[PDB]
RNA sequence: GAAAUUGUUGAAAGGGAAGGGCAUUUGAUCAGACA
RNA sequence: GGAAUACUGCCAGCUGGGACUGAGGACUGCGACGUAAGUCAAGGAUGCUGGCAUAAUGGUUAUAUGCCGCCCGUCUUGAAA
RNA sequence: AAAUAUGUAAGAAGUCCUUGUUACUUAAUUGAACGUGGACAUUUGAAUGAAGAGCUUUUAGUGGGCCAUUUUUGGUAAGC
């Protein structure tokens, strides 16, 4: 769907004899507030020694974009399992909130390299401050000065089946 | 799904499989009294009325006299529902009031020369709606040649 | 050719359920003997003025 | 013999339950609380924002 | 030739019920000379009851 | 003979005494649950104007509705689901939520959808759907005496102290609850929102938990 | 003087079957009720 | 520094259009409005009007059209074979 | 040394006191077994459920099975 990034904060167990355990956080792409809880917990063992039923969730947060209307060029890191062993990969994309261009990532994973919604793990993503360090083309394309194309040969959707124009292009 | 089996049957009966007309009369008479008068002797009586040849066994006129030995029960009126049959082994009968359907007419002069009158359930219920001052005998029912339903081990 | 612990555990709970009762009858007070499952727990302040929570970021391969 | 639903046909909403006329009375549900303009902390921000 | 399929659910239909537990439970095959004294204990513990107890 | 009117008169008075007692109760309910929810409010804001991160307790009461039809059920789930009054598809009971009870409902996690219910859907799943059982029967409410003649020995003597006793949680929640009879729902009437039911809610299908989703969909089925 | 089976007359249908189910059109035919 | 609005949620908030059903048969019950008589949408539909009184509705039967329909009996783990 | 599977216990036929029996037992009226009498009540001893529970007769058909998921054995293999 639509995601929207969270911030998930947990807390393994007040225990006696250790009080306090330590915090952790993470930044979650997700659809809704009942996955990310869950998708909490599946990085979070990789990492270290806690479980669902050994932990708990202090709190999740909604992160609304900073600034919405500017157009930002956005680095990810990405770690998928393809059909071989996984391997990482180093995507650009010009979009134009954060979590829009993950929303735009999946759909690229999903066309080029068909790889679903399991298989990803969105390392970091990360807005690249200054321009031409942009390392791939795609991207740099659209950033030269006074940049002007056309829309040529556009199509009319028409609500007849029959049209007694003989229509023409543009 | 379904817990239980299905539409199943209340096993127990609900009208006697007799044919009598005068065994019917006394069914509808108690099952106006079981329906009003709310105390418990009457539920009793009326189960009672619709069971078989078998399963009414004939309560002996000795053992009436072993229900009047018990401690302050000289003077109850006994109910058998079955029938009253006679027994000749004991000799010195009592003088109470005994009610049932059926006297055998040994049992019917043993308690009539002893003094004591003998009644039936009609008049029960016109001396004792509620049922009250009444005693209910049962004859026993494993004496019957039942010796045979079987096992390896007896 | 054993002898049996959770039986034994047993009577002593029943010992417990004597003295609560006879203690109860004195000063007067609800028992609470019969035993209860596990509760969710309570909402209770964490302060996080102790330790920031620091960030994860599942890169590592 | 008809089982005439509550939260329409209100005769039979007040017959059940009388404090649903008084509910309408005080209006009840479209309430505004008393607000209170408290700011949160800076160390909480500085997590929300940042990372 | 053997198997075990459907038989689980046809034990399960009436079901698998217990011994129900009786008190009083039967002496035969207890140590007889412990039966042998508990015949006379109890001949004697019904005599006191009725000949004191009243 | 007597009692033309002299006794109807009295008898309507009587019932005077008694409807004052229901409307004065749940005067003090509705100032419970509106202070239950401004003291939780405030709670977070004043944590975080403490810089400190207040924690919700965990919820006590979930919403078992049954997903999947009646054959192909293994009999180790079957028995489960018939424990919780769940026979027939698209039913729901009321549970209490324990260490015993969650493991109940892990086991026929894949045949049930169950969250955790607001206020507003128990309002309107009694008033709407609910049902009684009385001595048998399944008799619908439709009147405050119904359950005034059969819960009196438990304190509840109008249909609100029953809402009362299943969402704050009471002493009495075991036999308020059985008094109820399972409650029947339809289909959803806007759908099921997704296109496969039998996987995950995690993983875009319906079974599972959902925490809070559960209040949409059963104003659906209501 | 029944049925299989057949003759004449009368109606109707019909491009490699026929017969049947639900639903109506058209055509033939018919009972009931209105004091 | 001050807002607005999306999004999610609540209302025992208001109001308009469409469809299916009228089961029950003197009274009783629980109620709401009214100062009271009472009235009322409160334990299930009534009021007003028009056409026709016969093949008009309807029933039957023949055919037409849309979709569906392998031949019965038995043996069999399995029958259109 | 898991997982899944599996045995029992979660109280009335119970606990506690006083002391009654006998030919068994003890060095011993010490035990063991069953008791009289007295104290202990609906939170009477975890959850949920129970569209009654319990027992008894009497007989019908059947005793050629097959398929799928998973674990397996013989077989290269298989609708073996």
């Amino acid at each position: 769907a639509h995601f929207k990034e969270y911030q998930v904060i947990g807390r393994r167990l007040p225990t006696e004899s250790v009080p306090e355990p330590k915090l952790f956080r993470m930044r979650i792409f997700a659809s809704n507030e009942v996955i990310a809880k869950s998708r909490y917990w599946y990085f979070l063992q990789k990492l270290h020694k806690v479980k669902k039923a050994s932990g708990e969730i202090v709190s999740i947060n909604q992160i609304n974009e900073a600034h919405p209307t500017k157009v930002k060029n956005f680095g990810v890191w990405v770690r998928y399992d393809s059909r071989s062993g996984t391997h990482n990969m180093y995507k650009e994309i010009r979009d134009v909130s954060r979590v829009a261009a993950v929303e735009t990532l999946y759909q690229d994973m999903a066309a080029r390299h068909r790889a679903r919604f399991r298989s990803i793990h969105i390392l970091k993503v990360a807005e690249i401050e200054k321009t031409a360090d942009v390392k791939r083309q795609y991207v740099k394309q659209f950033l030269t000065k006074d940049l002007k194309f056309p829309l040529p040969h556009r199509v009319q959707k028409s609500t007849k089946t029959f049209s007694y124009k003989r229509p023409s292009t543009f | 799904d379904h817990t239980s089996k299905q539409h199943k049957r209340s096993g127990h009966r609900t009208a006697p499989k007799s044919d009598n007309v005068y065994l019917k009369l006394l069914v509808k008479l108690y099952t106006f009294l079981a329906r009003r008068t709310d105390a418990p002797f009457n539920k009793v009586v009326l189960k009672a009325l619709f069971l078989s040849k078998i399963n009414r066994p004939p309560v002996s006129v000795s053992r009436i006299a072993r229900a009047l030995k018990q401690e302050g029960a000289a003077n109850k009126t006994v109910v058998v529902v079955g029938t009253v049959t006679d027994d000749a082994r004991i000799f010195e009968f009592p003088k109470t009031t005994v009610a049932a359907l059926r006297f055998t007419a040994g049992a019917r002069a043993k308690i009539v020369k002893a003094g004591g009158e003998c009644i039936t359930l009609d008049q029960l219920a016109v001396r004792a709606p509620k049922g009250q001052n009444t005693l209910i005998l049962r004859g026993p029912r494993n004496s019957r040649e039942a010796v045979r339903h079987f096992g390896m081990g007896p | 050719i054993k002898h049996s612990k959770c039986r034994q555990e047993f009577l002593e709970r029943v010992k417990a359920n004597a003295a609560k009762r006879a203690e109860a009858k004195a000063q007067g007070v609800a028992v609470q003997l019969k035993r209860q499952p596990a509760q969710p727990r309570e909402s209770r302040i964490v302060s996080t003025e102790g330790n920031v929570p620091q960030t994860l970021a599942p890169v590592p391969y | 013999v008809l089982k005439k639903n509550p939260l329409k046909n209100k005769q039979v909403l007040l017959r059940l339950n009388p404090y649903a006329k008084v509910f309408a009375a005080e209006k009840l549900g479209s309430k505004k609380a008393e607000k209170t303009g408290t700011k949160p902390a800076a160390v909480f921000t500085e997590t929300l924002k940042h990372d | 030739n053997h198997t075990a399929h459907n038989q689980t659910r046809k034990a399960h239909r009436n079901g698998i019920k217990k011994p129900k537990t009786y008190k009083y439970p039967s002496l035969k095959g207890v140590d007889p000379k412990f039966r042998r004294n508990h015949k006379h204990a109890l001949h004697g513990t019904a005599k006191a009851l009725a000949a004191a107890k009243k | 003979a007597e009692q033309v009117a002299a006794e109807r008169a009295a008898r309507k008075a009587a019932n005077k005494e008694k409807r004052a007692i229901i409307l004065e109760r749940n005067a003090a309910y509705q100032k419970e649950y509106e202070t239950a929810e401004r003291n939780i409010i405030q709670a977070k804001r004043d944590a975080k104007a403490a810089g400190s991160y207040y924690v919700e307790a965990q919820h006590k009461l979930v919403f078992v509705v049954r997903i999947k039809g009646i054959n192909k059920i293994p009999p180790k789930p079957r028995k489960v689901l018939q424990l919780l009054r769940l026979t027939r598809i698209n039913s729901g009971t009321f549970v209490k939520v324990t260490k015993a009870t969650l493991e109940l409902l892990k086991l026929i996690e894949p045949y049930v959808a169950y969250g955790y219910p607001s206020y507003s859907t128990i309002r309107q799943l009694v008033y709407k759907r609910g049902f009684g059982k009385i001595n048998k029967q399944r008799v619908p409410l439709s009147d405050n005496a119904i359950i005034e003649a059969n819960l009196g020995k438990y304190g509840i003597l109008s249909i609100d102290d029953l809402i009362h006793e299943i969402i704050t949680v009471g002493p009495h929640f075991k036999q308020a609850n059985n008094f109820l009879w399972p409650f029947k729902l339809s289909n959803p009437s806007g759908g099921w929102g997704v296109p496969r039911k039998f996987k995950h809610f995690i993983q875009g299908g319906s079974f599972g938990n959902r925490e809070e989703f559960i209040n949409k969909l059963v104003k659906s089925m209501n």
